[PDB]
């Protein structure tokens, strides 16, 4: 059982840096690439197999590729902390940026690098034997994470077909943004990510800024703090493949129990508890309390209020000292609450998951050693309003055809813009029809 | 007692940052004990509480840190400023965020603001001349 | 309505020659315009829809979004004039499994994509006026294993000159067609 | 990697480029003798973008210095850091333009542009991945405007897919410096509208204003003006040379700043500037940056944004800072005075964070806003030109050299076209029916 | 597409002044003097938009305190002093770019060259005064006329708005376009300036008349379509200004269709016809200037 | 030609 990760763009690579920093600490692998001779903290010689591949004697390289068009972030890893860890031919790098231009990175610049990325990922998959799937990281604001981030998805879909492809996108915030042309890129990315990804997990930057400011009392946060707890969610949802659990859940079960219809795959991640070290040991936290704390809109990492919509199917990941009795007792209390409601045709609802190993800590990070944590992954119609707002502010610009001449200069034409706009509209109609 | 990273390079880190290094800027981790006072992963006796409404000398120092860690880092920044030159820089690796890129302190990542220059050094009337 | 209707071989839902053509249709126009002018090649009044964004300006058949009309007629016929611009139309149907499908024919797409709820088709038009016949039953049989029962709504987008959109039950030829439904 | 080929034309261009090369050579850590004496690894990483390492451990700028006289060449060579320039890049004629566009564009242009083009071809072919051409010049003189315009055109047909920056100073409205200034400026903007990719406009009167009121300098020379413009270039091209949390090259800013192909005449401000007295009393924060950044009084251009709406704006923050403060401040400045921002483009502000500030400063930023109020200078120049031209003042000096009145008439046609197009895009509304 | 562009002049003017009842714009009659004598030509320029907004003192000042622009505080006056009870009234107690007008009408004085040469009397033009709309009594034959000397003059008189001159100018332009054969090609560079000047003024009637006349000019020739493409940089801007001005009647019929008043349809038709004639490398320029245009294959 | 033909007419499975 092995899963390989693809990190695309500035945001994807910066997130994957914290991800691999957390992974190496989970399995006690020093940045040099090997565990120390002493201090065998972990149990089980095959735990690292799903993320690291054991080479020769006393060396384990990660299963990942860092690819981007600007080498100003990739080269920072080459001479940063993990010079020895990553294999040199996994840190792919280009010569020119996409420059926030989906057309550029999808038709002009990504064409000559997608083949190399596919060549590397091919021999990465051959070393594997029990491939569960892929998990990709990118932001849908820029061009590199959008154009070639979707071209690579299409190439993997045509090359492999039945392999699962988890997606963890970073969607533009409703009002707190850093780019201008990002609605175009977001719509064009959603148009092709709809038919190729199997489970896509939305993530909003300001929705995590609020969490850091309020829960973590970080009055000034930054990107690194956000990438720190993104890695926590990834590790929480992947730990069932790594460590034994009372009721485990693999990648194929997420698709089975969270995707009622082939096009409705957009999950709302959440996590609990997000607490600092000062308040962690003062307020006792139970399974029944953390599951309640993982259902408020104030703990959602995407800014869409679940009150505006209805839940289709919820997924719950538990780690630490958790037993089936208290978790399935707490699930019943959630169903009796009236402020949240599920769809009519889903009486079953949740899918629980229990793992024994508690989440590990990042030294110099922001979280603390927590006895038990929850990584909630939902599927509701409240995400229907996000696409509505993105569509509204995309159409507000498309009427004057602003910034269009950049896109048509790289090979695309207005037909793609249209056919993506109607694809988003059709997805909206799907969401209201299913929620009826 | 500033931390001493084992990494060595052609250049030496500037004195305004070498005297101020935390235990988290190490090339090799201590896998046996991650929760320890060295990494500031435990509740801190020093530092003001999150609900503290008083005045802290930091204010704007830390850019990505919680209240107690920021308080410790600004207190250490102000504590050992005597040995530094009078025109010492204001920022520091402790106050500034710890990126996973730069934890090993391999390169000279923060050097500019303490470097002697004339980037915005406009002529004073006593030193003024008309380019004769 | 149309549930208690007679529903003979022919049935019109919008005719450009009348006091209130858009009487049941709900117009929703933004960055566009709707008019009724006399075309220069058929010498008759036509309903003209033109707009910048084809996804914003449209007219749906039932005024009430919740309410739906009921048509058992298999064939749906449109009489459209090609303006050499982006144009599309969408129709809702009900199958024997009691689920709602959608058939969107678009001028600006190349692939033919089949999803459980939406089936998008490409389409190409001639220079001037042309009548298009949809044959909802055949499309329902081809896209899904089910069969056609009912039509729930029809929706036409911008950049088109519309006149005498109607339903039918047989592949009528021009000779056997009644005069009022002809092109000339 | 990415490379910038710098070109200085005429007195103004030569002086500003000399000061720019001095400050940048100090920034990367090389002495006025050209040898490296810096103390940072990050310095060596991106010195190729501006310098070529010659045999012997000495660096030289990638600059070309051009005019029609030897005097300015001698002046730039004699000055500090004048010995770092390669003596083979000192192309200059012997007759002189005489502040005559016709001489610098048709007679002296045709005889000197060959050697300048040969030098530029050599310099650009030497490097591998050209990023773009950066040109500093004026718009009032003959060889600064006429010759530089021809060089820009030739580079355009020779290098049609490369970036192009032009730091062009425009004649001051209230006080001129040359009788035939509108004659040069009309043709200059007529050619810049088609050839250059973007022109960031400067103005000597504005430089005087900022250096007198904010800096509170008693007697400012040309040195501090060229110094400020040099700092502006260092800020705008910062992210190409240093790592940052969020990156932005020339192409990204061009994409995010230009909504329509002819709208590339920007207005620039740099932050922070203060007197020596107030230096010891202010604190370095993102707010105190953004208040001075958005002041219309701080802009170094004659156009006042109070008479128009900001189409798009860009703020290249420098220094290791919190991104949440950045984007929340720009959100606030966009939300408060919303009427001064265009309505049909939401999220008008592009933001970037670089980790290496200039030496001496803890934190700095540069403002590049595309405002529709830029039309006033074009209107004033056009009316001054037509006051010149209605009864033929000083026309014999140009028509007696080959060009006819049709060029002047067509230049006014295009210029009065551009101002009207600015007016149209400023006055347009989102609903689109309210204006009729 | 009208057989005679001037065919609706008198009837439309009379309908506008009397039948519809709306106030007719009566301006730019200053300096024309009387009849039977020369009109004093003003030195003002019709095409140029000499707006030059002067916000000397009402312009708001930027506040470094709060990012919102704020107006300066009012200057206290000795006439209005502090009353006895206003202290409790104190307890019980938005900037914008000014106009930047682009759709306002630009002034056009009657200084066109056509008016000067007509008052001079060197034009062989007379009014038939027929029962139908009046034709032009040409003293000398049209085919032997020197187009180089006359076509710029008549195209310059289209901007003119007073009754006796605009009709003559439009009808003469129509007649020369219809009768002329290959003589139109060499003079096409000289007609750019008058057409641009007529389009610059934001007056509806002149805009629609010059749009129809441009359609006839590009139609009534052999290969002038290939010749107008380099000049698209000076004509299409007004098309961009008024491309989407169109009246929307949800279910009503546009009665004012026999007269080409809605310039939104005229602009689209003119763009399509420009695309048709001389279409080789012609769509690119139109798309470059007009951003929303769609190629008609 | 295939990328145009399978892209201009409606084709099902
Ligand atoms: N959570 C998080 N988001 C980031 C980070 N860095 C960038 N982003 C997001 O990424 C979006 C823009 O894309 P980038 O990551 O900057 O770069 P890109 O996706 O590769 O696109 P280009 O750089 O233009 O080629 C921004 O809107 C940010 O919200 C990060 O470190 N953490
Ligand atoms: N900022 C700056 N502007 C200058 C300098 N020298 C000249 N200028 C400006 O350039 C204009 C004159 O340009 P000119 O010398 O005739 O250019 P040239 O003769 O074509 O090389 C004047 O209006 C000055 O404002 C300088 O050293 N710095
Ligand atoms: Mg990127």
């Amino acid at each position: 059982r092995e899963v390989i990760s693809i990190h695309i763009g500035q945001a994807g690579i910066q997130v994957g840096n914290a991800c691999w920093e957390l992974y190496c600490l989970e399995h006690g692998i020093q940045p040099d690439g090997q565990m120390p001779s002493d201090k065998t903290i972990g149990g089980g010689d095959d735990a690292f197999n799903t993320f690291f591949s054991e080479t020769g004697a006393g060396k384990h390289v990660p299963r990942c590729i860092f690819l981007d068009l600007e080498p100003t972030v990739v080269d920072e890893v080459r001479t940063g902390t993990y010079r020895q860890l990553f294999h040199p031919e996994q840190l792919i790098s280009g010569k020119e940026d996409a420059a926030n231009n989906f057309a550029r990175g999808h038709y002009t610049i990504g064409k000559e690098i997608v083949d190399l990325a596919l060549d590397r990922i091919r021999k990465l998959a051959d070393n594997c034997t029990g491939l569960q799937g892929f998990l990709v990281f990118n932001a849908v604001g820029g061009g590199t994470g959008s154009g070639l981030g979707s071209l690579l998805l299409e190439r993997l879909s045509v090359d492999y077909g039945k392999k699962s492809k988890l997606g963890f996108t970073v969607y533009p915030s409703p009002q707190v943004s850093t780019a201008v042309v990002e609605p175009y890129n977001s719509v064009l990315s959603t148009h092709s990510l709809l038919e190729h990804t199997d489970v896509a997990v939305m993530l909003d930057n300001e929705a995590i800024y609020d969490i850091c400011r309020r829960s973590l009392d970080i009055e000034r946060p930054t990107y690194t703090n956000l990438n720190r707890l993104i890695a926590q969610v990834i590790s929480s949802l992947t730990a069932s493949l790594r460590f034994d659990g009372a009721l485990n859940v693999d990648i194929t079960e997420f698709q089975t129990n969270l995707v009622p219809y082939p096009r409705i795959h957009f999950m709302l991640s959440s996590y609990a508890p997000i607490i600092s070290a000062e308040k962690a040991y003062h307020e006792q936290l139970s399974v029944a309390e953390i599951t309640n704390a993982a259902f408020e809109p104030a703990s959602m990492m995407v800014k869409c209020d679940p009150r505006h919509g209805k839940y289709m199917a919820c997924c719950l990941m538990y780690r630490g000292d958790v037993v089936p009795k208290d978790v399935n007792a707490s699930v019943a209390t959630i169903k009796t609450k009236r402020t949240i409601q599920f769809v009519d045709w889903c009486p079953t609802g949740f899918k629980c998951g229990i793992n024994y190993q508690p989440p590990t800590v990042v030294p110099g990070g922001d979280l603390a050693k927590v006895q038990r944590a929850v990584c909630m992954i939902s599927n509701s119609t409240a995400i229907g309003e996000i696409f509505s707002r993105l569509d509204h502010k995309f159409d507000l610009m498309y009427a004057k055809r602003a910034f269009v001449h950049w896109y048509v200069g790289e090979g695309m034409e207005e037909g793609e813009f249209s056919e993506a706009r109607e694809d988003l509209a059709a997805l909206e109609k799907d969401f209201e029809e299913v929620g009826a | 007692s500033p931390n001493s990273t084992g990494t060595v390079t052609q250049y030496n880190h500037p004195m305004f940052v070498s005297q101020r290094l935390t235990g988290n800027f190490t090339s090799q981790f201590e896998m046996n004990s991650l929760p320890s006072h060295k990494y500031e992963t435990l509740p801190i006796r020093s530092g003001h509480l999150p609900g503290y409404q008083g005045h802290v000398p930091g204010g704007v120092g830390a850019i990505a840190q919680r209240k107690p860690a920021a308080a410790m880092h600004t207190m250490t920044h102000l504590a050992t400023s005597g040995s530094l030159p009078k025109g010492s820089p204001q920022t520091d690796m402790s106050l500034v965020d710890l990126r996973p890129e730069q934890r090993s302190m391999a390169k000279v990542y923060m050097y500019a603001e303490g470097a002697k220059t004339s980037f915005l050094k406009f002529p004073t009337p006593k030193t003024f001349d008309h380019r004769n | 309505m149309f549930k208690n209707a007679f529903q003979s071989g022919f049935l019109s839902v919008l005719y450009s020659i009348g006091s209130k053509p858009l009487e049941i249709w709900d117009k929703q126009v933004s960055n566009g315009h709707i008019k009724r002018i006399t075309d220069a090649d058929i010498q008759s009044s036509v309903l003209e829809i033109m707009g910048q964004n084809v996804s914003t300006t449209y007219i749906t058949c039932p005024a009430d979004p919740n309410k739906t009309l009921g048509i058992k007629l298999p064939f749906l016929v449109l009489i459209i004039k090609n303006l050499n611009k982006y144009f599309s139309f969408e129709v809702q149907v009900l199958d024997d499994k009691n689920v709602r499908r959608r058939f969107r024919a678009s001028n600006y797409q190349s692939t033919t994509r089949v999803k459980p709820f939406i089936c998008t088709m490409p389409m190409r038009l001639d220079s001037g006026w042309n009548q298009i016949q949809f044959n909802l039953s055949d499309f329902t049989r081809r896209a899904y294993g089910t069969n056609y029962i009912e039509t729930l709504r029809v929706q036409v987008h911008a950049n088109c000159r519309i006149r005498r959109i109607y339903f039918s039950d047989r592949l009528y030829s021009e000779e056997e067609l009644p005069a009022e439904f002809k092109l000339f | 990697m990415r490379e910038i080929v710098h070109i200085q034309g005429g007195q103004c261009g030569n002086q500003i480029g000399a000061k720019f090369w001095e400050v940048v050579s100090d920034e990367h850590g090389i002495d006025p003798t050209g040898t490296y004496h810096g103390d940072s690894d990050l310095q060596l990483e991106r010195i190729n973008v501006y310098f070529n390492e010659a045999t012997g451990g000495r660096y030289v700028p990638r600059a070309i210095l051009m005019d029609l006289e030897p005097g300015t060449m001698d002046s730039v060579r004699s000055g500090p850091y004048g010995q770092i320039f390669r003596p083979d890049n000192f192309v200059f004629g012997q007759t002189g333009a005489g502040n005559n566009w016709a001489k610098g564009h048709y007679t002296e242009g045709a005889e000197l542009i060959d050697s300048v083009l040969d030098v530029v071809r050599k310099e650009a072919e030497s490097c591998d991945c050209l990023q773009g051409f950066q040109v500093c010049h004026s718009l009032g003189g003959g060889t600064g405007s006429g010759m530089g315009t021809l060089l820009i055109s030739k580079i355009r047909e020779e290098y049609p897919d490369r970036m192009m920056l032009t730091f062009s100073v425009v004649p001051s409205p209230k006080v001129s410096d040359t009788v035939v200034e509108p004659y040069n400026a009309t043709l200059s903007v007529h050619q810049l509208v088609e050839n250059a990719d973007e022109c960031m406009v400067l103005d000597n009167e504005a430089l005087y204003d900022i250096c007198f009121r904010t800096l509170k300098l008693t007697t400012p020379t040309f040195g501090d003006l060229n110094h400020l413009i040099s700092a502006v270039m260092s800020g705008i091209t910062c992210c190409l040379r240093f790592p940052g949390q969020l990156n932005a090259d020339l192409r990204k800013l061009a994409v995010n700043l230009i909504p329509f192909p002819r709208l590339h005449f920007f207005m620039v401000g740099f932050t922070p500037l203060t007197s020596r007295g107030s230096q010891q009393y202010r604190a370095l924060t993102v707010p105190e940056l953004t208040q001075q950044m958005w002041d219309a009084k701080n802009m170094m251009c004659a156009a006042d944004p109070r008479h128009g709406r900001y189409l798009t704006a860009s703020a290249l923050f420098r220094g290791r800072m919190s991104t949440k403060e950045v984007d929340e401040q720009m959100l606030n400045v966009q939300n408060k005075n919303s009427s001064y921002f265009v309505e049909w483009i939401p999220n008008n502000v592009k933001s970037s964070v670089c980790d290496i500030p200039p030496k001496g400063l803890k934190m700095s930023a540069t403002f590049i806003g595309n405002s529709t109020a830029i039309q006033e200078m074009f209107k004033r120049v056009s009316e001054q030109f037509t006051a010149m031209f209605r009864r033929k003042a000083f026309l014999h000096w140009y028509t007696g050299e080959g060009m006819d009145e049709m060029e002047f008439t067509e230049a006014e046609s295009n210029m009065n076209d551009l101002v009207s197009e600015y007016q149209q895009y400023q006055d347009a509304s989102a609903e689109e029916e309210g204006e009729f | 597409m009208n057989g005679d562009v001037a065919g609706s002049l008198f009837t439309s003017t009379y309908r506008n002044v009397k039948l519809a009842g709306k106030a007719p714009p009566a301006a730019n009659l200053s300096g024309t003097g009387s009849c039977f004598d020369t009109t004093s030509l003003s030195p003002a320029r019709a095409g140029a938009h000499k707006a030059l907004d002067v916000q000397k003192d009402e312009l708001p000042v930027w506040s470094k305190s709060t990012l919102s622009y704020k107006y300066p505080a009012g200057r206290p006056n000795p006439t209005g002093f502090l009353k006895k009870g206003d202290g409790e009234m104190i307890k019980t107690k938005k900037p914008s770019p000014p106009q930047a007008g682009a759709y306002k009408r630009r002034e056009n004085p009657p200084n066109t060259a056509f008016r000067r040469f007509y008052e001079r009397g060197d034009l062989p033009i007379a009014v038939d005064h027929r029962g139908s709309k009046n034709m032009i009594a040409w003293k000398v034959d049209i085919e032997k006329l020197d187009y180089h000397h006359y076509l710029p003059i008549f195209f310059d008189g289209i901007r003119e708005t007073q009754e006796p001159y605009r009709f003559l100018a439009v009808k003469g332009v129509e007649d020369m376009l219809r009768v002329g054969g290959s003589k139109i090609l060499p003079v096409i560079p000289q007609l750019i300036i008058p057409i641009k000047t007529a389009l610059n003024t934001r007056d509806h009637s002149v805009m629609c008349i010059t749009l129809q006349l441009l359609q006839k000019l590009v139609l009534s020739a052999d290969l002038v379509g290939e010749a107008l493409v380099p000049y698209y940089r000076q004509i299409l801007p007004i098309f961009n200004l008024y491309k989407n001005k169109n009246k929307n009647l949800g279910d009503g019929i546009d009665y004012g269709q026999r007269n080409y008043d809605c310039l939104g349809e005229l602009i689209a038709d003119t763009l399509a016809l420009f695309e048709q004639k001389g279409g080789d490398d012609a769509f690119i320029n139109i798309k470059y200037m007009v951003p929303t245009y769609e190629s008609s294959v | 030609l295939e990328k145009l033909r399978l892209r201009t007419y409606p084709t099902f499975i």
